[PDB]
């Protein structure tokens, strides 16, 4: 549900994929996914 | 002629496309039937292609290992070490004949019904079955599925006779290992094939139209180092040469008649073999397709589309015979997706997660795009590399030759390509192929836990490059 | 000289783990530091460990092929086959004395400060190195990160003197083959060592308090298969049974005293080298964590938390002085990520995701959970399994030993042990782990288009026979 680095980086920025959405094969929330989430906090 | 059958899904051709795709549908719940016109199944990956080169490679490595300083340089100290050909050869064909067997066991398992004869359309829902004694079967069916597979490319003006010029079978089982031996092409069957009887006391010359070694959409850094291991060895190669032709006589050998692809360095090789390597061809002789109104691909395939289909619905096409890489996984994976589809199901192929090997010693494995096609495409991309000199197990086994290298792209670091040359390729680029269909980044491959110490480990460490920008054992 | 330094992070050894966190570090921009006691680098997985027993496992399998019927029945035939113990002990000093070489040097482009000696925690800042002379040099760090590794656990009234009574460094560099050997544990070290001995020409008996060979956390019906291959091939063992003690002989045998574990039907076994291998135990004698107020866990280790961190907040533990599996692959993710948070970062390690592997031949290797962890959990499975015998690539081989087998989530599909042995296991579990990282279900793998012919295909067979009801060649 979380490729590796996704995970890792989320915990990384104190937060989750509840709020972005997933993508990517399985609907494994990708690290592409994640970064998003990343860039959004900022932006934000 | 007796008395005609009936099935689902009548499947002609019993190689690897075709004997899973009936043994699928059979699982599946289909009167499935399988036509082959040899004796043996298994078409030609078991019989004359991967599974023999394969067993052939296998021994020839482990004699060069026990002939060379390998050995002796590891304790392991033979008074003299002949070759016994016949035996080593017997060797391959147990293999073959016991694979061969479990085919046919696998078969009335499923309860598929395997018809001998050279099968043929006869109908948009039949095909005949002749036997050479002129006996013949006739299977009235529901869809008929093609797996006819490929042959010899055979080379214009140069015969073979499968003696002292041969193709890839009579290769398999030279009857003796020659002095001297030239081989038409440089691609995975001619390298791994001249790799053999070079590794046996064959003084080998491959000669290949164009630059480089080993296939098409191999990477040309792993290409170039890769040729360049087996200069090493003792292997030669006349690159970007083309042969006028070849001429056998009075003593028996051959003289093939090189000269540049372009200008013209017009020399002339001798050898005692000469294996015609130029490539290998779709195959629907006889089949019955011209009468049907079915048209070929200029290269002489069959136009399928994305179920499978040809211009008539109920005909499928898959394998050898149809677009996309000739290997054997190829067709399994079209073969069972094939019929799934049939049964109602979605047909999803991503060609470029198709894993590409080559098994020699060292081996080359690759899967994605490489990056010559990463430039062409427009893709902005990275790499990072790690080489078997520094990974551990391979010190530890002193087999240190190649590298591990990934493509990740530059920006959202998803791996576009992995290609690895060296010790145990063809296992590791399975596990690239699955991170390659999961989108893995090299960071989320770096970020796995991968067993100490392993070849695998080198794998990990050029994503680790690639992601970070360098890893930490190099 | 001897005159204070300060860094950033201080890393007590240079085993695994203890130095890439050392480089790690150094590559994150701290001023970082490692001291080690011995006389070169690399710890106990590159002196007297993994790497050394690798290259036995290793040069001992090539003499088991040559020395018997394998290269005979591959048509080499062969004069004598003649062992010379000193050289291929002095191929292993060589990868060994290379690998530690290589260390050193990483040690010097990642700028990595060298100090050698016995290193002392004199204070939550300062770390106190003595060199083998007295010679003394202090280091005032902001963190102090520790990491020195495990040593032997011994046995209960029996000494190792590494002559003839040895313990796994003593039993890596014995002078000769022994005629008789006996072996105290049937864990992993032990299968492993006893089986290049066993393979060289000794006659090994194993006797093991469980009722299984290989350690905790194998699989009992891979644990079973395993010691069935492992008895055909010559290797004795002695289940349930408990040593009571040795003695020493006059002649120079050594006298072990056996009997049932459950009761007590007792019995002497002789032989000519006992080798003692019941566990490893974390090191940490001369620390100072006493003076320090860090207590260790009951079993010995450094109770640290979520970010490596003891009760002393700069003060990090990881490697095998601390809990979870006492292995390189699983000290070297703990040495990277224990700096990463010191470097502000994210620090999660999912120890279900670790895999393990016996390096015997054939292979044994798992990663998730086992048959019985799952069935005292509660948790229901289903399962798939894929004989190498019906595998392409090792009946090529004439390698057929063994069976992959996977364990799924009843009802998610989801894939939640893998277990292998056979032929590449050690390679094969590595895309397991990628699998299980991923959240993978079996279905996931059986959808991933494996190269032919390879052993990873047993990998993707075994899943889709765990997913759908039943594989294609099997
Ligand atoms: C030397 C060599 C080495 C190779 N190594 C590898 C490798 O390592 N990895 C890899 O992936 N691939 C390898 N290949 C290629 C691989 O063999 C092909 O991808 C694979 O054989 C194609 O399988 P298929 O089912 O498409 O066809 P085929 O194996 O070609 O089978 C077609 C079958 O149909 C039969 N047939 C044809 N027409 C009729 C008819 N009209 N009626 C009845 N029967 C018919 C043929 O007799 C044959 O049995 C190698 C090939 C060669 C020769
Ligand atoms: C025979 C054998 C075979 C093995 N095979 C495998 C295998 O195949 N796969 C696998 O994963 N694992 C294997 N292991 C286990 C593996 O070695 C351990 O998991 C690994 O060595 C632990 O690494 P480490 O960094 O925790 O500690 P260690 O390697 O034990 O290193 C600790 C280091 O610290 C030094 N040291 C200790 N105290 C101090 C101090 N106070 N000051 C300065 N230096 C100090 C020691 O000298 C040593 O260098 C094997 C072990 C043995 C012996």
């Amino acid at each position: 549900r979380l490729s590796p680095a996704a995970r890792n980086i989320l915990e990384k920025h104190s937060l989750d994929a509840s709020q972005g959405t997933a993508t990517g094969p399985r609907g494994i929330f990708t690290k592409e996914d994640a970064l998003k989430l990343v860039q959004l906090k900022q932006t934000g | 002629a007796d008395q005609p059958i009936d099935a689902d899904v009548t499947v002609i051709g019993s190689g690897p496309g075709g004997y899973v795709a009936a043994i699928k549908a059979a699982q599946l719940g289909f009167k499935t039937v399988c036509i082959e016109k040899n004796e043996t199944l298994g078409g030609t990956c078991l019989n004359v292609g991967c599974i023999p080169s394969k067993a052939l490679l296998n021994n020839s490595h482990y004699y060069h290992m026990a002939h060379g300083k390998d050995f002796a340089s590891r304790g392991i100290e033979m008074s003299e070490v002949r070759l016994n050909l016949d035996k080593m050869m017997e060797q391959k064909s147990t293999a073959v004949k016991a694979l061969t067997g479990g085919i046919a066991h696998l078969f009335k398992q499923n309860k598929v019904v395997h018809v001998n004869g050279y099968g043929k359309i006869t109908g948009k829902n039949q095909v005949t079955a002749t036997k050479a004694d002129g006996g013949t079967q006739v299977i009235d069916t529901k869809n008929i599925l093609i797996a006819t597979g490929s042959e010899v490319t055979p080379f214009p003006g140069i015969t073979i006779d499968e003696d002292t010029i041969v193709s890839s079978t009579g290769a398999l089982s030279l009857k003796k290992v020659p002095e001297k031996m030239v081989v038409i092409g440089a691609g995975v069957i001619g390298v791994e094939l001249g790799s053999v009887w070079q590794r046996l006391g064959a003084d080998v010359t491959a000669v290949e139209f164009l630059g480089h070694v080993g296939g098409v959409g191999i990477d040309m850094e792993i290409s170039k180092n890769f040729q360049r291991i087996l200069q090493k060895q003792g292997f030669k190669f006349k690159l970007n040469t083309k042969v006028t032709g070849a001429t056998k006589k009075s003593d028996g050998k051959i003289d093939v008649s090189i000269e540049a692809a372009s200008g013209g360095k017009a020399e002339v090789i001798t050898c005692d073999v000469l294996l015609v390597c130029i490539g290998r061809r779709p195959f629907t002789k006889n089949l019955g397709l011209e009468e049907l109104g079915i048209e070929l691909d200029p290269r002489g395939r069959i136009p399928v589309n994305t179920r499978f289909q040809t211009k008539i619905p109920n005909i499928y096409a898959i394998g050898d015979v149809v677009a996309g890489p000739m290997l054997a996984h190829k067709a399994e994976d079209e073969g069972i997706i094939c019929v799934e589809g049939m049964a109602g199901g979605a047909v999803h192929i991503d060609y470029n997660c198709v894993p590409s090997v080559i098994y020699t010693h060292p081996e080359v494995a690759w899967v994605g795009k490489s990056e010559e096609q990463l430039k062409e495409e427009g893709i902005e991309y990275k790499v990072g590399k790690f080489p078997f000199a520094a990974n551990s197990r391979a010190k530890t086994n002193a087999d240190t030759d190649g590298m591990v290298k990934i493509l990740g792209q530059k920006s959202t670091d998803r791996v576009l390509g992995a290609h690895i040359l060296g010790p145990g390729a063809g296992e590791m680029v399975n596990e690239a192929a699955l991170a390659l269909e999961y989108g893995a980044s090299c960071e989320d491959i770096a970020r796995v836990c991968h067993a100490h110490p392993t070849l695998s480990e080198a794998f990990r460490e050029a994503n680790l490059a690639a992601s970070f920008g360098k890893s930490i054992n190099f």
